[PDB]
């Protein structure tokens, strides 16, 4: 039962994978890198490479390994990202607008210098804890007992 | 293919009343099963659409349902321009469309007894060669009454052909003509021609008979 | 507000042709697939044919597949239907149909007033008005307007003066090919001598006018 | 291929021109359930099943919803809610030869209906007797399938036909089987209603020296209106600017 | 306590028909009654509840009426769907709540004139000591059919239990299976066993009997 | 959207006790009384008990009052309902549901599936099959599954391949404790020795299969 079908260390490559609305977007992005330990350090952004509309609900996955090669995994969360974009279209940096007050007041500004100064970025209430109620405690009682324990009916 | 029977073939109903038509198909359709109007002479009007889809103009108390193989159509308050035929006609077989049989709705009535007059063929007919004596039911409700043809005792089938005038204006009752043809040498060969009527106003058949050249 | 007019029908011998026309007015006849639906005398509807909006896919039901042939023409607004090697089964009223597109399917959302086409073997001829005198509580009389055609054929008592009563029935086309009708009348039996009934039949196919007394038998 | 084992092809991710369809006047008979072939090039599907087989003239009838008989029955089922098209067309002049083509077979026995779109090619010995057959034919002990008797004079009742079905099936996922689209020639300098993949706005369309990634479609300024697009059929940018306008 | 009557106990009624059932409660209850569904073998559904209040999700062709002691629920356009079993169920009494008899809707169609057959005991039942005689009916409308059994043209009754089908899916036909068991020594003791059917459809009643041990 | 899901019902000898529970979701348990309604085989509806919504107040009819216990666990949405001394009139099937609060009254806002419970006296025990031949338009032959304990029984002609013109008689309990059934299909007298008839019992609760062949009597 098909519904679809397609056929086209020393390197870093990087994927998002991502579905929406019955799309699987597939972004990709290779780069050659000399470590072995952990991830480089540095920016490079991720063009997409496929639009599948498979329309599958997906909630696990899993890797296949070559047996006869460490990888990373990361989850994606709705965040906020200032982007710039270089003259060729490119994007040369980014920054997360909930990082640190630092970063909230860039993006206040939608800057990425910010001049010597005090700028108001966001709101703050406090939420309350627990809830109180209260009512009289009660002084007159019904007399049930009365009619039900009498003496004599 | 696919046959669409509707039913009733015909029914008998005041206005104000709540009439039902039902619609059967050979095989299973989904939701394609609409609903026409055609009155005497002018041109077919469509009522309902995929059989639970009212169409634009119509008045409300029109409703289809049903899904499968059976359909009903249903006029919640009969009204007097509702007296028509109404055509059931299934789409699923794209290019086999078919229409229903039809129902025809008359009005409802008191049964009338049906007056029956025999006339033997004009001596003007009669020398030209053929020979046709008629059997005129006048005036009767509902619309079913047997008419046969009896010569010496005889009785005849397809020698004849009637025809029936629409539901009356003024008292809504019937007219049937039978008119038996047949050659002058037929005609001399026998003697008694009769005519009975049963019908549902009719505590018996009634048989209005003449024996040939007599008056 | 959707107008359907048709136009082209009539009678027509065996094995002819004939060429129906409808022009549609008050709506996009380029964006809506039309359906050719053919009646027959005293039957029920039946799907003819069918032609998309763009005037490229032709499809027809197999009663008339490789017999009839519909067209187009958008800038006229106008259906075409050519009817070639017509037979009997052809007589019918053909009416043009809009489709309405609301679903996958076909169904007709809005109808013209159609046109009749008879297809026959037999030339016009003149009706033969007979009477049909009443005998001895009221009596009644009639003409039989008998071996005319084509259809239709026109019926009145005393020139019109004599309405109440009068029940003209439907033609009945008899094995020979033509028509056959009735019209009766009933009055009462006392005024059955001194009033005239006179019937007046015209059939403008033939050009034939009759006037036939209707007397009572003597006898 | 035979009827019992018919032959399944997929179309799926492809623009479905239909054009075949209606140029080719060849088709015996051609029959549609649930859609109009006319409002059918305009009309998108998640996929479309084509099922092709080869019967004789008589059983092409019996391919169908509703539909009963061996080829109904034991071969070839539809569903009762079918949509799609059933296209039939005779093959006399490939599917015969002189001394009798017995390459088409079909199934004649079976234990059983089968569901709606079952492929059964088992030729398992059928069992029309008390006796078990244990994988021997015999008494009561049939082979399952039976060879067509084809040949130019056979008559056009038993003369083979390829038989077609197309089923359109459209889930709750994205459909990639759309009918082609309808273009027109593209005006520079000139005040024009555009519509490129479905965006659409007035300007003037000019060439321009922007230069786009190869994966980006659209331009836009600080407004997020559209300021660039690119041609779809020819990869060439083009500006947008808005129609003149101002003060008389 | 609270006894509630339920009428009809069981009515024959085609589709699009306005069918109509009565409850009776045998004292007061103000506005504390209820209509629930059920069809045969699934759960009971709530249709009404104070009388005059439609339950959410339920067709509207369904209404409750009536107060005091009679009460009446109304379908004015019978459906397929609507072939179940209604019970009326009063709350007034909250802690002594009760149901209705029931009002069994059946589909109405033609009188079937039952097929009577009789099975004499099987000699391997014999074997083991006990006797059973099957009179089965089959295909009959509607399902009230009188069946008795005769010993040496003796009536009996409670020798025997009945066992009916639900109306047929195909046809609307009716089944039933009398068998009258009983040990070795009775069976032996009588020579003729008879079965006598009496149904709507039958002009007079219908006898199939047989002779102990002769075939 | 509310779910109520039954169990823990079962086969109980009279006398003992049995615990059924309640499964309530998609609805705030804890805030409505619970209402425990059971239906004999073939009988009609039987209110039972009621449980308020804070689990204090516990009502139950005359006919079981100081007999059953009605519980509920509001952290664990689940309802209970032990029957203790359970005797005969307690076969039925048992249903949840919730009260609904919009009126004075107690009424009945969902059902559950319900389960089944069944008080015998009587160990399970294989089911006895026995042939019912035809005799000499046509004719029907069956079978009959007699003395077996407890429901259900399954009944198939020819390994299933048999299907038109099957009827089976619903299970009787006869005085015995056992039940009885018969099952019953209706063939073509032309078609009664070449083909081949066998049904086919099947009783998993006393694991019992049975193929019992039908063979027209020889007389
Ligand atoms: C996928 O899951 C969502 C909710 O998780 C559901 O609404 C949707 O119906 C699912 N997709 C399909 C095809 O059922
Ligand atoms: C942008 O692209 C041009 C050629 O298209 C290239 O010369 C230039 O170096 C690019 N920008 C940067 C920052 O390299
Ligand atoms: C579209 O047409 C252009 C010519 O205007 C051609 O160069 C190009 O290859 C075409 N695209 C495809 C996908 O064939």
């Amino acid at each position: 039962n098909c519904t679809f079908e397609y056929v086209s260390f020393k390197n870093l490559r990087e994927f998002v994978f991502k579905n929406i609305d019955g799309y699987f977007k597939i972004y990709s992005k290779h780069t050659p890198i000399n470590l072995v330990r952990d991830l480089p350090q540095g920016f490079s952004a991720l063009e997409p490479l496929v639009d599948l509309p498979i329309g599958i609900n997906i909630t696990r996955f899993q890797t296949l390994l070559a047996l006869h090669a460490a990888y990373y995994v990361g989850y994606l969360q709705p965040r906020t990202f200032l982007l710039k974009y270089n003259e060729n279209g490119t994007i040369t940096d980014a920054v997360d607008c909930a990082l640190d007050p630092l970063s909230e007041t860039k993006c206040t500004l939608k800057s990425f210098t910010v001049e010597k100064g005090i700028y108001q970025t966001s709101n703050f209430r406090v939420q309350p804890t627990e809830s109180i109620v209260r009512f009289p405690n009660i002084t007159n009682l019904c007399p049930f007992g009365e009619v039900f324990n009498a003496t004599r009916f | 293919d696919i046959q669409m029977t509707q039913s009733p073939s015909s029914l008998s109903a005041s206005v104000g009343d709540r009439v039902t038509i039902t619609c059967r198909a050979s095989q299973s359709i989904s939701s394609y099963l609409n609903w026409y109007q055609q009155k005497p002479g002018k041109a077919p009007k469509l009522l309902i659409y995929a059989a639970s889809s009212l169409q634009s103009g119509v008045p409300s108390r029109f409703s289809g349902s049903g899904s499968g193989t059976d359909f009903t159509l249903t006029i919640s308050s009969l009204q007097p321009e509702d007296f028509a035929t109404y055509y059931c006609q299934q789409s699923y077989s794209t290019l086999a469309l078919t229409f229903g049989g039809g129902t025809k709705v008359e009005i409802k009535r008191t049964v009338a007894a049906p007056s029956v007059f025999i006339f033997p063929p004009s001596d003007e007919q009669l020398k030209s060669g053929t020979a046709s004596v008629v059997c005129l039911l006048n005036n009767f409700y509902p619309r079913e009454a047997k008419v046969q043809w009896k010569v010496d005792n005889a009785l005849q089938s397809g020698n004849s052909q009637e025809s029936v005038t629409e539901q009356d204006s003024k008292d809504s009752t019937y007219s049937l003509s039978s008119t038996l043809t047949l050659s002058k040498a037929d005609y001399e060969k026998h003697k008694v021609y009769a005519c009975e009527v049963t019908h549902q106003g009719l505590s018996s058949p009634v048989t209005k008979s003449f024996n040939r050249g007599e008056c | 507000e959707v107008q359907l007019v048709e136009s082209g029908g009539g009678v027509v011998q065996p094995g002819r042709s004939l060429r129906l026309s409808c022009a549609a007015s008050a709506f996009t006849f380029s964006s809506y697939d039309m359906h050719w639906v053919r009646q027959a005398p005293g039957k029920g509807l039946e799907w003819v044919a069918v032609i998309s909006y763009d005037g490229s896919n032709k499809y027809y039901a197999d009663s008339v597949k490789g017999r009839f042939t519909i067209s187009r023409d958008n800038s006229k607004n106008t259906l075409y239907l050519q009817m070639n090697s017509l037979r009997a089964e052809d007589t019918a009223v053909y009416y043009c149909a809009k489709d309405g597109g609301k679903l996958w399917v076909y169904y007709f959302d809005y109808w013209g007033q159609g046109t009749l086409v008879t297809v026959s073997s037999a030339s016009t001829k003149g009706p033969s008005v007979f009477p049909l005198a009443p005998s001895s509580g009221t009596a009644a009389l009639g003409c039989l307007v008998k071996d005319y055609f084509p259809e239709p054929v026109t019926v009145s008592w005393n020139s019109g003066a004599l309405t109440s009563g009068v029940h003209t029935f439907p033609a009945v086309l008899q094995s020979s090919g033509l028509y056959s009708l009735s019209s009766v009348v009933t009055v009462p039996s006392s005024s059955l001598g001194t009033q005239t009934y006179i019937c007046n039949v015209n059939h403008k196919p033939s050009n034939t006018k009759v006037d036939k007394r209707v007397e009572p038998k003597s006898c | 291929a035979s009827v019992y084992a018919w032959n399944r092809k997929r179309i799926s991710n492809c623009v479905a021109d239909y054009s075949v369809l209606y140029n080719s006047a060849s088709f015996s008979t051609f029959k549609c359930y649930g859609v109009s072939p006319t409002k059918l090039n305009d009309l998108c599907f998640t996929n479309v099943y084509a099922d092709s087989f080869v019967i004789r003239g008589d059983e092409v009838r019996q391919i169908a919803p509703g539909q009963t008989g061996k080829i109904a029955d034991y071969n070839y089922k539809l569903p009762d809610d079918f949509t799609g098209c059933v296209i039939a067309w005779n093959s006399n002049n490939l599917d015969s030869k002189v001394g009798g083509n017995y390459n088409y077979l079909y199934r004649l026995f079976r234990k059983s209906n089968l569901k709606p779109f079952e492929r059964d090619i088992s030729t398992e010995i059928y069992q029309a007797g008390s006796t078990p057959c244990n994988g021997v034919e015999g008494f009561n002990c049939y082979f399952p399938l039976q060879s067509y008797g084809f040949q130019p004079t056979n008559g056009v009742g038993y003369q083979p036909y390829r038989v077609v079905v197309l089923s359109f099936e459209l889930l709750h996922a994205p459909a990639t089987v759309c009918g082609p689209k309808k273009s027109t020639n593209l005006v520079k300098n000139k005040c024009v209603n555009f519509n490129f993949n479905g965006l659409t706005g007035t300007g003037v369309l000019t060439e321009s020296n922007k230069k786009f990634l190869p994966f980006q479609q659209f331009g836009r300024d600080i407004a997020d209106t559209t300021d660039a697009v690119r041609d779809p059929q020819t990869l060439e940018i083009l500006d947008i600017t808005p129609c003149s306008f101002g003060g008389v």
